[PDB]
C-alpha cells in the first residue's frame, strides 16, 4: 500500500502538489508566510502583530 | 526628561497646528508629533 507517498489525483478543479505524508508533515511545523504577491500591503492591511 | 509619550512641555515658539497631512499624503515629509519627531510617508489606514 502505497497511497500515502502518492499525490491525490482531483477529476475537478486545481492539482494538488502535497501527498498525504507530506501534508501530515507540513501541518506540524509553524512557519510565517513572507508575502511574497502583497506582502507590503498585508502588513498595512492586518495591522501590528 | 524626554518620554516616549507624548511630550506636554514645549516653548511658545514651537506651538503651531501645521497639520496639513491630507495634503501631504504623497511625500516624505519631516512630522512632529506632540514632541515626537522623525521623517516617514504616511497612508490612510484603518484602525
Ligand atoms: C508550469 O509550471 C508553472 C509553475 O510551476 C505552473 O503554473 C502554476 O500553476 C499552478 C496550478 O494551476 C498555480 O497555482 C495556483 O496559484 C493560484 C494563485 O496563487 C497566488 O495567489 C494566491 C492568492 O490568491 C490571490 O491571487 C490569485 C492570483 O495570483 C487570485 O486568483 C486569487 O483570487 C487571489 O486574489 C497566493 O496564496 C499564492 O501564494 C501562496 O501559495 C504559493 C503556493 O501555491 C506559495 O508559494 C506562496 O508562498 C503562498 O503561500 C502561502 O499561502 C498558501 C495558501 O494559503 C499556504 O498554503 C502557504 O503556507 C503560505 O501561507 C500565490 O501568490 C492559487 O490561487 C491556486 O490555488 C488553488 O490550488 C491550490 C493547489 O491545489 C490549493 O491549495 C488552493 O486552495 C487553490 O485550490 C482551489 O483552486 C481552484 C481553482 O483555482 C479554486 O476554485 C478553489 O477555490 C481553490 N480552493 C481553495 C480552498 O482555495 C494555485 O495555488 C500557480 O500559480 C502557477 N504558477 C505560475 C503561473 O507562475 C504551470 O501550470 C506549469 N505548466 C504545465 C503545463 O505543467
Ligand atoms: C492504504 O492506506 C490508506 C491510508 O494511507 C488507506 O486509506 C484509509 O482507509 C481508511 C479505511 O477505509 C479510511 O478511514 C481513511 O480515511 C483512509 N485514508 C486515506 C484515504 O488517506 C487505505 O484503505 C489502504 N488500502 C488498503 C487496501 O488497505
Ligand atoms: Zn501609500
Amino acid at each position: 500500500n502505497l497511497t500515502m507517498l502518492q499525490i491525490p489525483q482531483v477529476t475537478t478543479g486545481e492539482r494538488k502538489y502535497r501527498s498525504a505524508i507530506e501534508d501530515l508533515l507540513f501541518n506540524k511545523v509553524t512557519i510565517a508566510d513572507p508575502g511574497y504577491m502583497q506582502g507590503y500591503d498585508e502588513c498595512m492591511q492586518q495591522g501590528p502583530q | 526628561q524626554y518620554g516616549t509619550d507624548t511630550n506636554s512641555v514645549c516653548p511658545m515658539q514651537a506651538l503651531r497646528n501645521d497639520t496639513s497631512i491630507e495634503d501631504k499624503l504623497d511625500v516624505c515629509v519631516e512630522y512632529s508629533l506632540h514632541g515626537i519627531t522623525g521623517r516617514g510617508v504616511f497612508h490612510n489606514c484603518t484602525s
